[PDB]
């Protein structure tokens, strides 16, 4: 029957980051299949403000693709997370923004 | 090179996030026009389009979306039955277009899938289509025996779709044309012994890019990895690339970042 | 633009 794929993730800052200074973060989320997902965007474990999810596409391998994103003002302390369920995970996979100062 | 492609994907069901049929059209990797499930209607989805001018363009576009999207209702339940799969959220796809490569020369596309799978694989060259498994052969044979699919297809890769293209490149050129140059940064971190010098290109526009390093103005390829290109919100690209090195040698090592924002490709030290 | 209809399967 139907393929599974698990998600291939991504997460980054649109801009290189400086502490205090507002940025954007970016988590990228590709190749899985079928398309149901979820995809959060966490700030110390709790769901972050203004977040936006654009449309999903999808690649001629026929696994689909989508950005999510929100604006953020990372600091030393802070902690940002993509947390990303799908079926083809055994279990729900977070992946952290590493602080690139 | 340039190319024109449209991607249309059926479900079952939605979910969420996840429209029952959605249509995306790309122009040399940028979208360009994408389907609205809700008003039915195919859309703009980049300010350039306001030069084509034909009328009824849209129109037209609507049309074929709306039909579509009942033929991708009644495929998703032909093949469920073909295969003798149970009810679930199964999912059907279609991308199809044409590219026009360096020389002038012309490429075209047709691939069909089903479930995430392979189905069906135009050749317009063989004005034939290959198929993934015995089910996918009895929609060969169907098309095949119509006798009219492949030459109509054929006839759209070859002028139409090249047409259109060309009268793309040229509304969105300003756009399509934008240089963009990447901000680089590179950093270091050690863990086992072994310091990783992490590149990372923020911004970049056009998507092509090639990332490598240099060893005291030499080429270094061992221990090399990079991520694949990804996008911003604003339509422009991000990627990152490492090198393992020995601690203490961090300021031997350069990233080297080949991109058509750069006449010359660009170096970056930590 | 898009071809105008492909076949069902």
């Amino acid at each position: 029957g139907q393929a599974k794929a698990a998600p291939k993730v991504q997460v980054y800052s649109r801009h290189p980051a400086t502490a205090g200074t507002e940025n954007i973060l970016n988590c990228y989320v590709e190749g899985f299949h079928p398309p149901k997902i979820d995809i959060a965007l966490l700030k110390n474990g709790e769901p972050m403000k203004d977040v936006k999810y654009n449309d999903m596409s999808f690649g001629d391998d026929w696994t689909f693709q989508r950005l999510v994103y929100a604006p953020f003002t990372p600091t030393k302390s802070d902690v940002y997370t993509c947390r990303v369920d799908h079926e083809a995970f055994t279990e729900p996979q977070s992946f952290r923004w590493e602080p690139d100062f | 090179p340039h190319s024109l492609r449209y991607f249309f994907a059926g479900v079952s069901e939605p979910s969420p996030g996840v429209p029952q049929f959605m249509i995306v059209g790309y122009v040399d990797g940028d979208v360009f026009v994408r389907y609205d499930s809700e008003t039915r209607r195919m859309e703009s989805r980049v300010d350039w389009t306001s030069a084509i001018d034909d009328q009824q363009y849209w129109e037209r576009n609507t049309q074929i979306a709306q039909n579509t999207e009942q033929i991708f209702r009644l495929d998703l339940e032909t093949l469920r039955e073909r295969y003798n799969q149970s009810r679930g959220s199964h999912t059907t796809h279609v991308m199809y277009g044409c590219d026009i490569l360096e020389d002038g020369s012309i490429r075209g596309f047709e691939q069909h899938g089903y479930d995430g799978k392979d189905f069906l694989t135009f050749d317009k060259d063989t004005l034939t289509y290959t198929a993934a498994d015995a089910g996918a052969q009895i929609t060969k044979r169907k098309w095949e025996q119509e006798g009219t699919v492949a030459e109509r297809m054929k006839y759209y890769l070859e002028n139409t779709c090249i047409e259109w293209l060309r009268k793309y490149v040229s509304y969105g050129k300003d756009v399509l044309e934008r240089r963009e140059r990447p901000e680089v940064r590179v950093s270091g971190m050690e863990a086992d012994k072994i310091l990783t010098l992490s590149c990372r290109a923020h911004g970049f526009y056009p998507q092509p890019i090639s990332i490598s390093w240099l060893k005291d103005g030499m080429v270094q390829e061992q221990e090399t990895r990079r991520g694949s290109t990804v996008p911003n919100s604003d339509g422009t690209y991000h990627i990152w690339a490492t090198i393992d090195v020995l601690p203490g040698d961090g300021d031997k090592y350069q990233c080297r970042v080949e991109h058509a924002s750069l006449p010359q490709p660009g170096l970056f030290s930590w | 633009i898009m071809f105008s209809n492909k076949m069902a399967r």
